[PDB]
């Protein structure tokens, strides 16, 4: 019994959907209808800043 | 001579030598089959009752 050969996949994956929230989420940048990106490793320091209400 | 023919001495020279062979042959074949990939159920699609697709 050799290793077995799968067939690689020939469409749509989820890397594309990844690579470009990943993209989205970083760099800034300019939504269609809103002002501007705050990239992830920043907007959760803007979060953790100005506090969440509490009870 | 007087009992075995000519061929009496080479063929028990080749009988040690296969015997040999042979024990080694089957301390080969017990190895091999303990490590094998269907004794291990190694590189087999073990079948699923929904056949799950990773």
């Amino acid at each position: 019994p050799f290793t077995p050969q799968p067939a690689p996949v020939t469409g749509n994956t989820y890397r594309t959907y990844v690579n470009d929230a990943r993209t989205l989420l970083n760099s800034y940048g300019y939504t269609m209808e809103g002002k501007v990106h705050i990239p992830i490793d920043r907007a959760m320091d803007l979060i953790v800043e100005r506090g969440l209400p509490v009870r | 001579a007087q009992i075995f023919p000519r061929n009496a001495n080479l063929l028990s020279r080749l009988s040690i030598f296969a015997l040999v062979l042979l024990v080694v042959e089957g301390i080969l074949i017990l190895g091999v089959y303990f490590r094998s990939n269907y004794f291990r159920q190694v590189n087999v699609a073990i079948e699923q009752p929904v056949a799950f697709s990773h």
